[PDB]
RNA sequence: ACCCACUCGGCACCUUACGAGAAAUCAAAGUCUUUGGGUUCUGGGGGGAGUAUGGUCGCAAGGCUGAAACUUAAAGGAAUUGACGGAAGGGCACCACCAGGAGUGGAGCCUGCGGCUUAAUUUGACUCAACACGGGGAAACUCACCAGGUCCAGACACAAUAAGGAUUGACAGAUUGAGAGCUCUUUCUUGAUUUUGUGGGUGGUGGUGCAUGGCCGUUCUUAGUUGGUGGAGUGAUUUGUCUGCUUAAUUGCGAUAACGAACGAGACCUUAACCUACUAAAUAGUGGUGCUAGCAUUUGCUGGUUAUCCACUUCUUAGAGGGACUAUCGGUUUCAAGCCGAUGGAAGUUUGAGGCAAUAACAGGUCUGUGAUGCCCUUAGACGUUCUGGGCCGCACGCGCGCUACACUGACGGAGCCAGCGAGUCUAACCUUGGCCGAGAGGUCUUGGUAAUCUUGUGAAACUCCGUCGUGCUGGGGAUAGAGCAUUGUAAUUAUUGCUCUUCAACGAGGAAUUCCUAGUAAGCGCAAGUCAUCAGCUUGCGUUGAUUACGUCCCUGCCCUUUGUACACACC
């Protein structure tokens, strides 16, 4: 990354974090074997 | 590093040759069927095994090796 | 880089934290590799009290250039310990003792 | 002559700065985009170049005047912070010195390193911060090297081969170090699990630590790093973070355009010292009482005794508390944080000792710890892997860590006899008391212990006492070597280790140098633990004996801190 940018990291991390609670806060609420050997052992 | 070596003649590996063989048995006329190469008398091998033939020697494959009977 | 290490802060950050550290060492898309700390808020580094308040980890994240470590530190609410002590051992706290009426003509209660 | 006041005109200086400036600075460098007193002159990105050419002056050397083609994106100013100095000033430290201790450096062997040698003598690392380091004590293993021999453990996809057999295995002989069907001979066996090729994988102590993670070492036995509001500056930045004093410390006091704070130091955690009181202990001990042995004693002394009972927690164990905060007093100073002294106290060097550990730095070390990893390399006559056997130990020599000695503060022989940290065994052989055999080394029959229970009081060693030697390379010293007997292990040859006789070297205190260290320390001494089948001259801890001499300095060396310069900032590599 490059200081130019600078910005348009701090918003998109922001912006990462609220998915992250988001994601975090919806969350909290939200919406046999041996026996076929022994019954075909005729 | 070093890059090769060695005074020559590299070495082989195996065939199993051909052998349209397992014909051994003879039919007489119609249709009487008598066995060439006496069977073997392990309880592993069902006597379907044969023995082979060389000199001394008669011997169980089917036994992987395993056994001397010499007739 | 700084996108998801920040918004990694930030989210501990959020959760309550003290402060929290994220170290990304290794190559990024160049030959040369390189370091970087992004920390936020309070944090202590000597002494037992990191025993207590500080979990870290480190886990190597492996890229088609290479392989990264990346060292999380984060400190929690001393406060919070629940089981502990509940404050740095740094911690004094006077008690603010009173605004005192004052004296009286001395007297006496009977009861 | 001198003093004071005043006034023109000078060489300068001081403080401001209303003002100006990119700034450093400036009573002009001020009276400005609010742009005009008068006048002369020069400059118009950097080079080419003050060059060519002409003119002109010169005895000359050279002066004056003075282009272009071409070339190039920066070059230049002032200031900032870093960084760096074969600059100065401060400080700190036994990885510096003083005062001294014991040495190392010499010698023999032990070990690592280089070198040579070698089929191979695998390889990292080279000042401090490489060289008893890679936990690196290698007989196979390990293992990476060398001489040879096997095996695929070559997933998966497609193709082709092919049930009339894709393919597998093997007895004897041959062969081979080999009881490898490696391969051949011979001729049975097997049954779609492989084989062959393409593609794609897989493994590799193969390469790159100069592609990386992780870890670690080092700078650092250090003390440094940042932000809020406010002050300075156009700004980057700066103050805060400072003369002085104090400390182990940017530890504090104090000074103060700063105030008040955060990481680091401290605090904290572990471990050692003290608790006639807390709660307890046949897995710790004490006294009493029985049972009892031996001395002598009218009694008393010393043992013995897993329960024979009763009582207790001083001594041993570990829970939870308590205790020191440099307390009290006196000195000494900014009249300060501190420092020295005394008394008390378990303890007053941060109580002793450690664990933790800010920002940053390095092309430090490590792909040979890793099923951590990119890329490269290789991958069936393998750099995968296993087996056999050597090698890492190879010896004109150079270097480093050490072990043992040169003896009479001793060797040898009796005799005395005291620790602390430890660790120990089920598909198993661990720690081992005891009993017998054996000169020894060891062997053997039993036994207690998954352990405060047994080994174990680990009855260690130095040390203490009584003798023998008597200063003689000696009875100091034990290298070298022969012969024999044991132990581990499949395997002891190049001699794993151990034991007995014999052999009996150098070394008569170590040149130039150079290491470590201040109190239960240095030094002497052994023990356990790690390695581990066997092997410690090694390491990590432990206790036993236990001093001399500093309580300073900045001379050396090393580093930190101010200032100073810089054209460095990929930062003196
Ligand atoms: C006399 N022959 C041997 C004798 O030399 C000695 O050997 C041991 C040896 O076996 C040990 O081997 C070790 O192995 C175990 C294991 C768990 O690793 C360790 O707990 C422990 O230190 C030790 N028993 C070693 N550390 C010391 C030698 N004296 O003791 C055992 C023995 C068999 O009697
Ligand atoms: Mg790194
Ligand atoms: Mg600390
Ligand atoms: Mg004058
Ligand atoms: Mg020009
Ligand atoms: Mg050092
Ligand atoms: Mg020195
Ligand atoms: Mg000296
Ligand atoms: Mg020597
Ligand atoms: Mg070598
Ligand atoms: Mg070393
Ligand atoms: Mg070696
Ligand atoms: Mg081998
Ligand atoms: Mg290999
Ligand atoms: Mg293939
Ligand atoms: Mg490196
Ligand atoms: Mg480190
Ligand atoms: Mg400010
Ligand atoms: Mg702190
Ligand atoms: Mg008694
Ligand atoms: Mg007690
Ligand atoms: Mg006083
Ligand atoms: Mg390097
Ligand atoms: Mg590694
Ligand atoms: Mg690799
Ligand atoms: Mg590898
Ligand atoms: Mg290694
Ligand atoms: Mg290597
Ligand atoms: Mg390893
Ligand atoms: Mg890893
Ligand atoms: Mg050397
Ligand atoms: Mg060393
Ligand atoms: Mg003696
Ligand atoms: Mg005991
Ligand atoms: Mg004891
Ligand atoms: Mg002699
Ligand atoms: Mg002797
Ligand atoms: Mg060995
Ligand atoms: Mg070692
Ligand atoms: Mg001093
Ligand atoms: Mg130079
Ligand atoms: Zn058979």
């Amino acid at each position: 990354g490059d200081d130019k940018k600078e910005l348009s990291a701090e918003k998109e991390a922001q912006a990462d974090a609220a998915a992250e609670i988001a994601e975090d806060a919806a969350e909290a609420e939200d919406a046999l074997n041996q026996q076929a050997n022994n019954q075909f052992n005729k | 590093k070093k890059v090769y070596t060695t005074p020559k003649k590299i070495k082989h590996k195996h065939k199993k040759v051909k052998l349209a063989v397992l014909s051994y048995y003879k039919v007489d006329a119609e249709g009487k069927v008598t066995k060439l190469r006496r069977e073997c008398s392990n309880p592993t091998c069902g006597a379907g095994v044969f023995l082979a033939n060389h000199k001394d020697r008669l011997y169980c494959g089917k036994c992987h090796s395993v056994y001397k009977v010499n007739a | 880089i700084r996108r998801a290490a920040y918004g990694v802060v930030r989210y501990v950050m959020e959760s309550g934290a003290k402060g929290c550290e994220v170290v990304v060492s290794g190559k990024l898309r160049a030959a040369r590799a390189k370091a970087m700390k992004f920390a936020d808020g309070f944090l202590i580094h000597s002494g037992q009290p990191v025993n207590d308040f500080i979990d870290t980890a480190t886990r190597h994240v492996l890229m088609r250039q290479g392989v990264l470590g990346i060292k999380v530190k984060i400190m929690r609410d001393p406060a919070k310990s629940r089981t502990g002590p509940k404050a740095l051992p740094d911690a004094v706290t006077i008690i603010e003792p009173k605004e005192e009426e004052p004296i009286l003509a001395p007297s006496v209660k009977d009861y």
